[PDB]
């Protein structure tokens, strides 16, 4: 949030309305979702011995 | 009679404001035009909060 605020600033220099500046990161922000919902990978269909590794991938990355 | 002062009595309690004169309704616009200058910019879906 800080970075999205510390570009903004420059943007403000050059006179931008802050409604465009919100807008474009909204349509920005839905536009990389959607991207990144295409790109990722499902794990349903592997079995359960493989499913609970993908439990110690993310718990390892937690601790 | 009963004492050397003899205060002058005011018509109304110590403390009240002003009266007539010149600015008096002027003063009570520019009051609702300071107020109204905050709600200004927040007009329309390009205004601010």
């Amino acid at each position: 949030a800080s970075a999205l605020l510390d570009q903004a600033l420059e943007l403000i220099q050059k006179g931008i309305h802050p409604i465009k500046i919100a807008n474009g990161f909204d349509e920005a922000a839905k536009l990389a979702i959607s991207k990144l919902e295409e790109t990722c990978d499902d794990i349903s269909a592997s079995n359960d011995e493989l499913f609970r590794d993908f439990l110690l991938r993310a718990a390892k990355t937690s601790l | 009679n009963f004492g050397s002062q003899t205060p002058t009595i005011v018509v109304l309690k110590e403390g009240t404001d002003a009266s007539q004169g010149k600015g008096q309704i002027i003063s009570n616009i520019n009051a609702c035009v300071a107020v109204q200058e905050a709600l200004k910019p927040t007009l329309g879906p390009l205004g601010s909060d």
